[PDB]
């Protein structure tokens, strides 16, 4: 079975605050604020259908890790994942 | 950064790429094709800028990807030029 890369931290936001966090993301107010802003913009973004958030996942890919962000609907779920 | 019209055209040649757009830190629509146009340029510029705040770069400039069932929009800054590409799956 396929090898899934390690998680490096989680963050759950429930506007505006940190509801839960662990690992690299634990009590990191700056990251939580910056994610919250990115997510609000991404959520407000429309391609060609007003009644459609044009993503099911937002991923921010860095050299060694990626932040995987899902929204529903006033909460934000973040996993920091090692790259494959 | 130098000319960029040629790159927009070559990129669109890919049969899954349905849109491309370049902006800067200001949100200037520096050229777009296909599915991405003026009303998208601003939000695209803001996203890249907001995503950059998620690191104090090890020279680690992120790619922002908005993933949908049908395709993806991939956004990266390089350099002072922000390039968004709309791909079908």
């Amino acid at each position: 079975l396929e090898r899934i890369p390690d998680q490096l931290g989680y963050l759950v936001l429930s506007e505006g605050a940190v509801l839960a966090s662990s690992g690299d993301l634990e009590n990191d107010e700056q990251a939580a604020s910056a994610i919250s802003e990115l997510v609000s913009t991404a959520c407000g973004f429309r391609l060609h259908r007003g009644m459609n958030v044009p993503f099911k996942r937002l991923s921010v890919v860095f050299g060694e890790h990626t932040l995987l962000v899902t929204v529903s609907g006033q909460r934000v779920f973040v996993v920091k994942r090692q790259n494959r | 950064a130098a000319t960029l019209e040629q790159h927009l055209e070559d990129t669109m040649k890919n049969p899954s790429i349905v849109g491309v757009l370049c902006t800067d830190s200001q949100g200037l629509n520096l050229g777009c094709r296909g599915t991405l146009s003026d009303e998208h340029a601003g939000v695209i510029s803001v996203l890249a800028q907001q995503a950059a705040k998620l690191t104090s770069d090890p020279t680690d400039i992120p790619v922002v990807c908005l993933e949908s069932d049908n395709g993806n929009i991939m956004i990266q800054k390089h350099d002072g030029i922000t390039v968004a590409v709309h791909k079908m799956a």
